[PDB]
RNA sequence: AGCACAGUCUUAACGAUGGAUGUCUUGGUUCCUACAGCGAUGAAGGCCGCAGCAAAAUGCGAUACGCAAUGAAAAUUGCAGUGACUGAAUCAUCAGAAUGCUGAAUGUAAACUACACCAAUUCCCUGGGAAUAGUGGUACUCCUACAGAAA
RNA sequence: AAUUCAAAAAUUUGUUUUGUAGCAAUAGUAAUUCGUAAUUAUCCGAAGUGGUAAGGACUAUCCUUGAAAAAAGGAGGGAACGGCUUUGUGCUUUGCUACUCUUAAUACUUGUAUGAGCGUACCAACAACCGCAUCAGGUCUCCAAGGUUAACAGCCUCUGGUUA
RNA sequence: ACAUCUCCCUAGUGCAGAUCUUGGUGGAAGUAGCAACUAUUCAAAUGAGAACUUUGAAGACUGAAGUGGAGAAGGGUUUCUUGUCAACUGUGAUUGAACAAGAGUUAGCCGCUCCUAAGGGAUAGCUGAAAAGUGUUUAAAGGGGUCCCCGUCUCAAAAGGGAAACAGGUUGAUAUUCCUGUGCCAAUAGUAUUAUGAGUUAGAUGGUAACAUAUAUAUAAAUGAACUCCUUUACAUAGGCUUUAC
RNA sequence: AUACUGACGUGCAAAUCGUUCAUUUCAAUCACGUUUAGGGGCGAAAGACUAAUCGAAAAGCCUAUUAGCUGGUUAUUUUCGA
RNA sequence: UCUUAACCCACUCGUCUUGAAACACGGACCAAGGAGUCUAGCAAAUGUGCAAGUGUAUAUGAUUCUUUAAACAUUUUACGCA
RNA sequence: UGUAGGAGACCGAUAGCAAACAAGUACCGUGAGGGAAAGAUGAAAUAGUACUCAGGAAUGAGCAAUUAAAUAGUACCUGAAA
RNA sequence: GAUGUUAGGAGGGCAAAUCCGCCGAAUUUAAGCAUAUAAUUAAGCGGAAGAAAAGAAAAUAACUAUGAUUCCUUUAGUAACG
């Protein structure tokens, strides 16, 4: 659900989510788009985790 | 429709990972296959 | 044969009462002390239609006679009788239309 | 790559820290197969069979220790009772089938049943 | 007219009255009444019958994964005491 | 570099087409022998999952084609990897540990991941320190006990 | 509306200037140049037809009078009622005057103190539906341009689509 | 792998046919036939190969009761890009709704989700061997106030009722959902501070009336219990008239 | 769905096509939800209709039902023969 | 042996039928499958053993226990039929 | 009946369990339900078709090549008839 | 008798071959059919076990009397019903 996966994403990594959108795929999986806030700048982060 | 409830959209995903042919590799060590148009899933 | 035509009338599938629109049962004030001892008298504040017979109803409101405020009733009405005419019930109620 | 009995000896803590450091290496495993890598694809299987591994070793752990507290006292919860049958758990106890009235008592040890030989 | 009972009237399918059943898992639960036509659902019985031996045969026991009835099997003839163990190596 | 009519029919040799025949047979079959109930300590059944590369069948259940432990016991391999010099690889055994959501299904529901109410709950450390909206409980009927309400 | 000047009241009327009323031009669209993103210029004065849709006020029709609740609101009623200090058993008598409301912000505790879960592709028939199938069949709703015209008819045309 | 005629036991034992069964196959035959839906042409590209792939140029048709937009049921990855041609695409085919490989569906505001209706399923009883048939018919039954008062539970609308959202932009494929702007709606605990305005030395004013009145970053705030009484929710059809919007 | 007893009738369709025609504010039409089930339902009544199935639906079983009736009823030679 | 000839002859088989070459029915072709059985009880026939008897039943017994689920055995008024 | 053993004067892939194969599967039906087809290379594929030539491609051919055998080439035993 | 998320416990469902209660047909046979027959069968519904049910004389006999229950062999195609 949409407020664990934004505690899990601060946990996991040093993000902070101004907004989650989630969905339901075809294949079984979930798809959440996370929204960084300002706090950090994305493309840094995103080159550490890959 | 448009509109599922989640248990049949889940089912209707599970239809279609079903299809999916035999894998490449594996033929080196199919009969049974769902195709839409005119065999329906029915369920 | 098979069930005649009016046996199939009788049983309870759809020849069932034609119900939605009715305003609910038409049946006077029930009998207690009140009533059996003396008089009360009531207000008809409303006459209203019925889907269902000719004649119409009348909305009549008593005051309750243990509890504070007031409580309405639905009773068939006589013929001459009017909105805002006070209607009278009991023993000793004076004869007189719609009473 | 680790075996359960060299585990099987530590403290509960470290055990759980293990663990927790198992998964996170798991996690980078995954991220690796997300992305376009496949040389350490292989890798996982390893990582995840010591997991299982390391999970198994405090489970147990946990239920000896909770055996142990809860010894005697004729109350165990219902988890630690027999799992037995249901039809053998319904069943009487031996002792109670067993038990008799006192007459057939006196009766059985008056006149036993006897072994004995003939001409 | 146009909308006959051949073609013109298999033409107006709309709407499934069965779906897929909780109990079953075949496609037979009557949406109207509420109810399984392959099981009874809100009823507890299972629905057999013995005039179709066919029915049985195609949901019987051992058809299915027997996750607890597969794993008694070899207890009895084992008879391990409970809870016990093999002695260490 | 010449000669044959064509068609239709028949014959023989060599072919196509087809899968009979014969031969097999990790299957059926019947009889005989033997044991023989599972479940609120949550079954049968159904879903849903689960592999590095994986669809079904098989297997298994969020530790997920297997964990432990015991007995065998050096390889396992399609590639990739992992292993000995015997709790490591492979089997078999299988008692320990683990057994998703359901389903009699039992908190109210149901084409719903909808909805109550009461406990906040769990772990570590030897009386403290951390976590987590998570986790339990709460069907109908009954029986023994007990309770405070009525005669 | 703001503003201006003229005539007012111990803060009005008359006259002028502004603003697409704010949102609003930075956004759109048609242009125009230069790099190979950047600028410039435009964006408004009158009116008619009545095709649609909504509303208003209504009139008539009925041996037919045309759902219900969730939810919300209003009123009647007059229960309850300073704060602080204090002898005595919520109450009583003494001493004192910033009090009762009410938004919004803030800080700290209280489990982690803001927005749950599910649907959202595409076809909807001309090939995605059903009819044993790419079947001249059947299948629910809204949108409605110009000319001709009683006309949402029929004929031809624009937008859009197609030339299978 | 096979015989047994030496003798003899044993049987699902010998086929042309049953409008037999099953599987295969001919003549009929390169035939019937591939006829609805106004109709196509020229040049270029791609390719082994183009009447029906792509592009340009013509000529045409559909003709806003559309082969145009949206949507419902049903279908269910049919979408998109990239490949691509074994079979299929009743001609051809480099095409494709086929095959292969990846990819795609983002909401406090749009729906479901909540409410009740036609109705459904249960509870109390009672029947019935049971299975079931009934739904308050002998109920000590669910909530609200603080010992009193209400009082069957539950499901049943994706077109009835219904808290709140619009514009522009953006992707190969989504958008009232992402991005930018602007808002709106709903929550928003206790305790303590602060600031905002009211009333007071326990409840404001105006207006003859119909009625009006808080413009504070914010129109926040105008005492009110039990118990009551309303109203909105909330409704047919026909006909004209009129006003605004497009 | 009237007429053409027109097209088609190894269909474009197990009821289609063309032209003609009846119907349009009401005993009107449609959608969806809902109700009633097999000697039963339903019927502005044709024994109509109840999923191409109706003077008794569909499915399985009793059941390899039963049939003085039809069809079929398998190598040779030899002997006697209606 | 096959192959054509030639003289002479020669009607579609199966079939039900008083009477089929039939203007009677079934047969396009081919391959494989495909139909008087088994049990019970009764009868005669004939074979075989014993003979006023006969059958050893159920069952017991055995150094009988791959075969053997058969064979073997049955201390001087069991039962059937006679 | 479920499960485990053991058997046979039983069946031999159109048989025998419907089912020797990924079978209560595919497939069909609104549904109750209905419900298949399809076994065999060779000793060894750890022998499964290398190489050249003609082909756009399929394929073909070879003086080339695995095999005892490829007229055993993955439609893989034998290979009748129409 | 109510009431209790009071404390401990139990029942529900699946599985049926054999097993136990109910409830209960007809096709059929009779060359028709009505009583009989099919059959205290099939279907329907409830419940158990490794077996169950039955069982320790309100029995049979009419003898020189036997002596809980079950099963086998039998009486017996008989007494009897129709």
């Amino acid at each position: 659900n949409k407020k664990n996966i934004k505690k899990s994403v601060k946990n996991l990594f040093g993000i902070e989510c101004d907004k989650v959108n989630v969905l339901n795929t075809l294949n079984g999986d979930k798809k959440a788009y996370v929204r960084l806030s300002g706090e950090h700048d994305a493309l840094e982060v995103a080159n550490k985790i890959g | 429709g448009s509109i599922k409830r989640f248990r049949l959209k889940q089912r209707l995903g599970k239809c279609r990972r079903q299809n999916r042919p035999v894998p490449h590799w594996y033929r080196l060590k199919n009969t049974k296959r769902r195709h839409w148009r005119r065999t329906k899933l029915g369920l | 044969g098979r069930v005649i035509r009016g046996q199939r009338k009788g049983r309870g599938s759809i020849f069932k009462s034609h119900n939605h629109h009715r305003k609910g049962a038409a049946k006077l004030r029930h009998l207690d002390y009140c009533e059996k001892k003396g008089y009360i008298k009531g207000l008809v504040k409303d006459i209203i239609h019925d889907p269902g017979r000719g004649a119409p109803l009348a909305k009549v409101i008593f005051k309750r006679t243990e509890k504070y405020g007031k409580k309405e009733e639905l009773i068939i009405a006589s013929e001459g009788m009017f909105t805002g005419q006070y209607i009278s019930c009991g023993t000793k109620a004076p004869l007189s239309v719609g009473n | 790559n680790v075996k359960a009995y060299e585990l099987r000896t530590l403290k509960k803590k470290e055990l759980l820290d293990k663990l927790d450091e198992l998964k996170k290496e798991l996690s980078g495993l995954r991220i690796s197969k997300a992305l376009g890598n496949s040389a350490k694809n292989s890798k996982i299987h390893g990582v995840r069979k010591n997991v299982a591994r390391v999970l198994t070793v405090y489970n147990q752990k946990r239920k000896m220790e909770l055996r142990q507290l809860y010894k005697n006292k004729k109350f165990k919860p219902y988890n630690l009772r027999k799992k037995l049958t249901k039809n053998k758990r319904l069943q009487l106890s031996p002792k109670q089938k067993a038990a008799m009235t006192l007459r057939q008592k006196k009766k059985v040890q008056n006149f036993p049943q006897r072994k004995y030989l003939v001409v | 007219g146009k909308a006959g009972k051949g073609t013109g009237s298999f033409g107006k399918r709309n709407g499934k009255t069965h779906f897929l059943c909780l109990r079953c898992g075949k496609r037979s639960y009557h949406l109207q009444k509420k109810k399984c036509a392959s099981c009874g659902y809100p009823s507890a019985k299972k629905r057999r019958f013995n005039w179709s031996v066919k029915a049985k045969r195609r949901n019987t026991t051992g058809t299915g994964r027997c996750r607890y009835i597969k794993t008694l099997r070899r207890k009895l003839k084992n008879k391990f005491t409970e809870g016990s163990t093999p002695k260490p190596k």
